[PDB]
């Protein structure tokens, strides 16, 4: 039920990264792979 | 903790935080015009 702000905000810790947002793509690529295990924990408690 | 508390707030007035982010998204927006201009010349001389 959130929309696009709360979604990027949650899932990806825009506040907790580095004070001044890095806008390198490697900045990106470890957000999204720690989304990707945060699911994929999550998954696992589903199965269960 | 009068002293400390005048320390820091006189130290907190000298920074502004938003121009700096301001510059920050300026040099972003420099940086990928930059790369979309530098892939244009490159084009160009293998085109050549």
């Amino acid at each position: 039920n959130g929309t696009v702000e709360e979604i990027v905000e949650a899932y990806l810790q825009v506040q907790a990264s580095a004070d001044g947002f890095d806008p390198s793509e490697q900045a990106a690529y470890e957000a999204f792979e720690a989304a990707r295990v945060r699911a994929s924990q999550e998954l696992a408690a589903s199965a269960e | 903790l009068r002293a400390d508390s005048i320390a820091k707030n006189l130290e907190a007035q000298k920074s502004d935080v938003l121009v700096r982010q301001l510059f920050l998204e300026r040099a972003t927006a420099q940086r990928d015009t930059l790369r979309v201009v530098e892939a244009i010349f490159s084009t160009s001389a293998r085109y050549v």
